[PDB]
């Protein structure tokens, strides 16, 4: 959080309340056709009665649809599920790609839980059955309540108990002084320990001795829990804690991804919805962002249109700076994204355009600020003269480097001789090029 | 309910002078791994038990045979009406199919297959005629004279 | 014989449930339920040299102290007493 | 800190056994 | 409040609608055009429902976006969930944990259902009393006497030992109404019949009661057990076979234990123990296969418990996958003579508005008539499938500018924000350096 | 019964001469192909040559399948039949030549005999021993019997919590225990026990049953490769760590072979040497071609019948290596070829003659002829295929028979293979690729 | 070089650990005083009265090779030194002591 | 950080395994330790006796 | 290296265990640290079998039973070893050469462990 990132200063999309963009907003400069669009695409993942649509990024190499992506997860916020994912990891020693695309967009659908915790807490002062006056069959001594007593830092109440108790407090081993906590919704007595009250400097117990409850012995809270399908298919698949002989084995075998099935995933979105018509659960559809998706091959393209057709499928953004490539999987097929015409009709495209000399300059600037650096107007200039030949990421990382120079030199600002001497330190890809051609005998391969 | 057409146990290396403490050392590490694991194992017992042998289900007895199916017919009616029947059959070996039928449908019963003691006729008599839970008595048409 | 009975009624308030559990000797009543008496304290002991609270107590002589100068002193005077006494 | 030493294991080798721990006395 | 299935892109589809003689109407369950296409998987599903012929192959083919998944989604929705529908793509076969043999069997195998119908003895009432007696110290025999009631009979059950830790188990109380079966003892609680004593604290609060069960006590139900043979196969695989139903990872499983699963399978058929529910694989893009696995395909369907195959492809005149071989729709000359191939014509005009009337019914969406003619026209010079995109889109438009509407000017609105195939690509021709690789 | 594509082939329609009846057991052509297939039979009835490899060769739609089918009737069901397909070896477990194997020791039966040892009887007395060993007492309609048995059997009674009282059943081959229920006598006790009764047995406590036990050469590697006859902590922790399939070695293999000469002498075992099916062969490649030779060289192979459907075709494996059917040369001078024909109109009209009756459908002559005309174009198997779907068209329109109507309109309503290629021809710049 | 045991069981007799064994042959009958082990490898493998078998003295090694009173009993003398030549390959020795319990390998590949 | 106590280990007393006592000394202390149920099957488990030089964590 | 001719364990627990190993050259009695016991146990260690002791591991071999007691029963499942013809106490200076990939695969997994993961690893 504290280190700088290539992207740590899209803080959203600068829109207005219309939905129009401003020129330079929340970190972002331009691209305001870009930003429009991606806002009406936030506005579609928050109305959260659409599934499976999906929006694709074309644009040349550095032209913010990354960071597009950033500030609609920026938009959308924690709460909504935002899973990124690159092409190349469909590739699994493990598991099969569809089965990887499969759990990323099951990643993306997430599920908020709110429930409410009952407990009394409390150290046990009374332990108290209350008999009646008439035993039930004549003989012996019938039981009708066992009230307990519960002291906290700040009160003490008395509870009239269910006689079934009487078997868990023996079970726990509960007695006076022990520290006892007793959940509503359950009816169970769990011993907390023994209070520490009753412990002397002498003794070497560790997890026996507890401190006195501090708040009031009646603790209830509302529990808000954040989940995702994927979270439950994985639990469900390879389940953890239990004492059968195959959780042991479980436990010693390496852990490895599986084919989770069609029947686990179904069983899921059952108790999913009941979950929701119960009311403690609420859906929260998110997005996946698939980044570089001209990586993925004939396959995966071929099981996204399954994949999107779903009903359950969240909001998937792609991303692609190819042109008229050939299709990873297929001989000599070519497609204008490297993607296949077939998904190509199912996505809807948002173009990214070059910067102009004055964007890219705004966006020099911005990222000197992100980064605590001064630039004088005359170095932020020839840096931005540097940025219209070369490129711009070219440009934004010259920063640090003439940043560290002009320390050396004794300065607290970049002038613009840091950044002439960092030009010809560093070169950039044309440069190393034109030095490559130049001596193609000399180099290798 | 697949069972594997052969079972057989791990094969064994035998030598005629094999080192002493192999053997030893291979009986303990068995014992300690069973002691650890066998009581994690029961819950797969029934599944073990069914891929191990299979035994024919109680429903074909009457799917082999059209008079039980008709008996079946006639005593659902019969217990549905609120009636005691009385089965007499010439074999004995009958009876023991019908002991079969009757305990897979559910149906209570006391046997007079001649076999019984003189003593004991008299006993299972009185208990049919005093406890009304015993629905049908199976009965052997040339015993009880 | 010895028997605990677990008994659940439906009574009127229109109906409701009740849970008893009898038991059939009250040696069983009181194996239960002791309806002990809530525990006593203990007296936060304090080291007779150095009158800091008592962290450690000495095994020969159960006097309880906090420093090994205080351990040194009480064993000097375990030492005398045994010369003395014998 | 506490590595021993060939010294120390002879002198306490070649030492005669140690006193009796004495009783516990209530004082 | 969203459930978990929301609108996607057949959400729309609620059967062929057809009529009795199975001729399509023009636009009923959500189904537009596509007539000869519609009756022709109307005699599908009709050969699918009578179950008598096995291996039976049916091929969807027709241009993009003509309605081959909304056909297959239909038949899928008109079957009902009693029939089983195993939908898969044609990627999904290439696994790293089985051989594409063994998925295309497991694929045919989780396409038929096997249904075991028995009576058993069922005893369901209200608990009014329930007493258990046990032994204070020592390993003893508890003895228990439980009360069951209903409108009309009550009863009092003495308890052997077993019923009365499976009462004990479950926690069973005065008021509740729990369901017993005899031979198993397994007791299911489902509610209560009034609130417990309300002097007891920690109990939390009391939910909603249950009505008590009227009649007899002891009645007679009909359990229907129902597995499919993929299930059959992977529970008797190994031992644990049945966590395999859920993480997958079920390995090959052997011929000798399928073979055995299939003489049990027409042995209880025989003996009328179960019935056998054929049902359909829908294979979507099948043209992803190889040789191999058509090969596979070829002599798989010629088993009596093969299920019937449905394949949907938009290729033409292409090479087989695997292969340096030309074939139609992808698929080799020896299936494509096992199988009946149902064409799909494009869309005309008025289809076209139909489905997009349809499609913003489902959104609710509502759109002008002007707006509905200029949509239609962008999907007629682009495809079906963006305009599809652009009602969504202009209905989000138009609420942001707290419309109630849909205009034309929502719809050029978003088609400036979102370009389709056609104009990205002569976009991408003008800046043709700018992209990476050409 | 669903009917299947080859549920009218019941033999191959030869007379005792050997000669093929023009139409018999479900087979309307094909003489020469059907009385090589009985010499074919009948070597394997013979039961004295290993390895002997037949290619049935011929267009799709030759009924190369069917031939192979009636082979399989015509021997029984007593005689093993292996089914495999060409694309079936390339598993992700073991090795294409350990399937090809594997698939050779499964076409050889054994069939031996067995005596199995039960104790069965209701529980009077089950006093532990002591590791302790179990002293049962066990009662039947005939008499009691007391027994005293091994610890593993006593865990295995534990296990099926065997009380004093219940009917038990006791494998002492496999040291199986399976309760079965409490005795009936005591089903009057109580009104709710949770407990299945059964009744008393009525034979005696101990009996002895000869039993003939079906199984194959790959049903013993299996039993010895990955046992679990111990009954042993390691037997589950070998089944449970190691499910997946193994490249059984040739030591197994010859051991097995040792232990089966040995039982075939004792007098107890038959030895069934049965049939290898693989259907697409040209599916293999030049690895499994390869290890095929030394496989059939071998004097323990079976029967193994070959078909392909491929031209002069290249063999996948290879680069541009080109054989007659997508079999390496060397493997077509070990195998004996039949060859099976095109179908004459009057042959084409006969099997869909048989494939109506087979399902159950009734047609008119003017249907059969026009069906017939239809598969005279396209192909046989898409004028089979017409049938059901007219059939179920003349059932909306309450007729009980096809007529020519019906067949116009299925065929309408479905294309054939030339057609599809024709409309994607005409239309290839709007289909995909 | 082994020493082998082979005839037919007369009488059998273990005792709260202390045994006897009786074993003949055509030409000779002989009792043996058992020791633990080789009275728990005859508690194992179930030998009574009648039965036909050998034993491998260092080992315990019992196995039935019929009853008689089916295999005719042995000729000769009881104890026999045999020697048994075994011919075993590279591959063998190393996946027997490749690890515990390792010969397994040998039957089922996993080496 | 972690306290901990380091000693050599003087005498182990266990009572029938309910309660016990452990002695702990070094060069410059000595002192007993009540012992409770948890503590004694961890000393038992770990076989601690006499002239053992151990460490035990307070928190755990 | 010896036969045993005692093995005494010293109670405090077990302080130590005394134990009496006999060779052609004489007897010695040594003094085993209490961890040896165990060893001992597990390899079923009683007087009259040939074992030898690793002074620096401690590790036992039982290999076998003294040839002495050959004749104690007619038939035994027993391996009969000669009694060790040298000292008790056996010393040896040696040079063995070990490679670097010897340490790797020596330290990729664990050897021996009584845990349940240790056995079933
Ligand atoms: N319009 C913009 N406003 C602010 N920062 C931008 C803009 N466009 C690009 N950047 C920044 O420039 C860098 C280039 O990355 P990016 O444009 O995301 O490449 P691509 O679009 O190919 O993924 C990133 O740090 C990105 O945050
Ligand atoms: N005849 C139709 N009736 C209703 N909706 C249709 C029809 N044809 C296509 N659609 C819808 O338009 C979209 C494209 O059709 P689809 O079936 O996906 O084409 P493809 O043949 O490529 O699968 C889907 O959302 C589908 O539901
Ligand atoms: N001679 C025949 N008589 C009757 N039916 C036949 C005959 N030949 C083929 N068939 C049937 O026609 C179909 C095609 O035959 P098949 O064996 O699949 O040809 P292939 O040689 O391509 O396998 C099958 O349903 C088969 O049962
Ligand atoms: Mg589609």
């Amino acid at each position: 959080t504290q280190r700088i990132a290539s992207h740590s200063h899209v803080k959203g999309l600068g829109l207005d309340e219309s939905g129009l963009a401003k020129q330079a907003a929340s970190g972002l400069v331009g691209q305001e056709n870009a930003r429009e669009a991606c806002g009406v695409i936030v506005e579609l993942i928050k109305s959260k009665k659409m599934a499976g649509r999906a929006v694709l990024l074309a644009g040349p190499p550095g032209t913010g649809k990354t960071a597009l992506a950033l500030a609609i997860a920026q938009e959308l916020g924690s709460k909504v599920p935002f899973c990124p994912m690159v092409g190349s990891e469909v590739y699994s020693t493990e598991i099969k790609k569809t089965e990887v695309l499969m759990e990323n967009f099951r990643r993306a659908i997430g599920l908020r839980i709110k429930e409410t915790k009952e407990v009394y807490e409390g150290e046990v002062t009374e332990l108290t059955p209350c008999e009646t006056e008439n035993p039930m069959g004549g003989y012996g001594k019938t039981i009708s309540h066992v009230i307990i007593g519960l002291k906290t830092a700040k009160g003490t109440k008395q509870l009239k108990l269910d006689p079934s108790i009487f078997e868990s407090l023996q079970k726990e081993r509960v007695e006076a002084g022990d520290v006892i906590y007793i959940e509503a919704n359950s009816g169970a007595v769990k011993r907390q320990g023994r209070c520490d009250t009753y412990a002397t400097e002498f003794d070497l117990e560790a997890e026996e001795y507890v401190p006195l409850p501090k708040g009031d012995v009646h603790k209830k809270k509302e529990i808000i829990q954040d989940v995702t399908l994927h979270d439950l298919d994985v639990a469900n698949a390879r389940p953890q804690g239990g004492q059968d002989i195959l959780s042991m084995m479980g436990q010693l075998m390496k852990p490895k991804k599986t084919e989770i099935t069609d029947k686990l995933r179904g069983e899921i979105n059952k108790v999913v919805n009941k979950y929701i018509d119960q009311g403690i659960a609420e859906l929260v559809p998110g997005v996946l962002f698939v980044d570089e998706v001209h990586m993925l091959d004939i396959e995966c393209f071929t099981y996204l249109h399954r994949a999107l057709e779903s009903s359950i499928a969240p909001i998937v953004i792609f991303a692609s700076n190819r042109g008229n490539c050939v299709i990873r999987g297929t001989e000599d097929i070519t497609s204008p994204h490297g993607i296949p015409l077939d998904l190509l009709d199912r996505v809807m495209i948002i173009r990214t355009m070059l910067y102009t000399p004055q964007e890219m300059k705004q966006i020099i600037k911005i990222r000197a600020q992100t980064e605590g650096i001064n630039i004088s107007e005359e170095a932020l200039n020839h840096l931005g003269e540097i940025g219209t030949k070369t490129t711009l990421r070219y440009s934004v990382q010259l920063l640090t480097p003439a940043n560290l120079l002009a320390k050396i030199n004794g300065k607290d600002s970049i002038e613009k001789e840091h950044v002439e001497e960092i030009s010809e330190l560093f070169y950039d890809a044309k440069s190393s090029a034109k030095i490559l051609a130049d001596q193609q005998d000399k180099y290798m391969k | 309910f697949v069972m594997p057409p052969v079972e057989a146990p791990p094969p064994s290396l035998h030598a005629c002078h094999p080192p002493p403490w192999l053997a030893p050392r291979q009986a303990a590490f068995q014992e300690q791994l069973a002691s650890e694991l066998w009581p994690r194992a029961r819950p797969l017992h029934r599944i073990v038990c069914n891929m191990r042998t299979q035994f024919p289900d109680l429903r074909l007895i009457q799917y082999d045979c059209g008079k039980l199916q008709t008996l079946a017919v006639l005593l659902r009616q019969l217990k549905a009406e609120g009636h005691r029947v009385l089965i007499f059959t010439q074999m004995t070996r009958m009876l023991d199919v019908l002991e079969q039928f009757l305990t897979y449908h559910g149906h209570l019963y006391l046997r007079l297959d001649g076999s019984t003691r003189v003593e004991q006729r008299q006993a299972l008599m009185e208990r049919f005629n005093a406890d009304k839970r015993i629905f049908c008595f199976i009965l052997s048409t040339r015993s009880g004279g | 014989g010895p028997i605990i009975t677990y008994h659940s009624v439906t009574v009127p308030l229109a109906r409701c449930s009740r849970t008893f559990i009898t038991f059939s000797d009250d040696a069983t009543f009181e194996e239960w339920f002791p309806q002990g008496r809530p525990p006593k304290v203990p007296v936060r002991e304090v080291c007779p040299v150095t009158h800091r609270p008592a962290l450690y107590r000495d095994p020969v002589t159960d006097i309880p102290y906090a420093t090994a100068r205080a351990f040194k002193i009480i064993r000097e005077a375990y030492k005398k007493y045994i010369t003395a006494h014998g | 800190r506490h590595r021993l030493s060939r010294r120390v294991l002879l002198e306490v080798a070649t030492a005669p056994d140690p006193p009796p721990r004495p009783k516990p006395v209530k004082m | 409040v969203t459930r978990i299935e929301r609108i996607g892109a057949h959400s729309h589809i609620r059967g062929l609608g057809l009529d009795d003689a199975l001729e399509p109407r023009q636009a009923s369950q959500g189904m537009v055009g596509q007539l000869a296409a519609r009756r022709a998987a109307g005699v599908v599903l009709e050969m699918i429902r009578e179950g008598k012929i096995a291996g039976r192959a049916v091929l969807i083919a027709g241009q993009p976006g003509t309605g081959k998944t909304a056909i297959a989604m239909g038949m899928a929705q008109a079957l009902g969930p009693d029939t089983p529908f195993t939908a898969i793509a044609g990627s999904e076969i290439f696994s790293l944990e089985m051989s594409k043999t063994e998925a295309l069997t497991q694929a045919f195998r989780r396409s038929i259902g096997v249904r075991i119908k028995e009576e058993t003895e069922i005893i369901e009432g209200e608990v009014v009393e329930i007493q258990i007696d046990r032994p204070a110290t020592g390993t003893g025999s508890k003895v228990g006497k439980l009360t069951l009631k209903t409108t009309e009979m009550e009863t009092i059950y003495d308890l052997g030992t077993k019923m009365i830790e499976s009462l004990t188990k479950d926690k069973v109380q005065a008021g509740d109404v729990i369901t017993i079966d005899k031979a198993t003892g397994k007791i299911s609680k489902l509610g209560r019949s009034f609130t417990r004593a309300r002097d007891y604290d920690a109990m939390g609060s009391q939910t909603k009661f249950v009505q008590c069960p009227d009649g007899e006590l002891q009645k007679r139900k009909e359990v229907v057990h129902t597995v499919s043979l993929h299930e059959i196969d992977v529970i008797n695989s190994r031992t644990q076979g049945f966590l395999a139903l859920f993480s997958g990872d079920t390995g090959e499983i052997k011929s000798e234990v399928r073979e055995q699963i299939n003489a049990k399978v027409a042995e209880w058929r025989e003996e009328g123990k179960a019935e056998i529910i054929p049902g359909v694989l829908f294979i979507d893009e099948v043209h992803m296969l190889d040789i191999e696995s058509f090969s596979f395909l070829n002599r798989a369907l010629e088993s009596d418990m093969a299920p019937v195959l449905i394949m949907a492809t938009n290729r033409g005149i292409t090479r087989i996958r695997g292969t340096s071989y030309q074939s139609p729709h992808g698929i080799p000359i020896d299936l494509l003579d096992r199988l009946l191939i149902v064409s799909t014509t494009p869309y005309s005009e008025k289809d076209t508005k139909q489905i997009l009337r349809i499609r913003c019914e489902e959104e609710d969406v509502e759109m002008s008539e002007d707006a509905y003619t200029v949509l239609t026209r962008i999907g007629l010079e682009t495809s079906l499938r963006y305009a599809i995109q652009l009602i969504t889109a202009a209905s989000l438009v138009c609420r942001k500018r707290k419309g109630t509407e849909v205009q034309v000017d929502d719809i050029k609105r978003v088609y400036s924000l979102f370009l389709d195939e056609s104009r990205s690509t002569q976009y991408m021709k003008e800046y043709q350096d700018a992209f990476l690789f050409n």
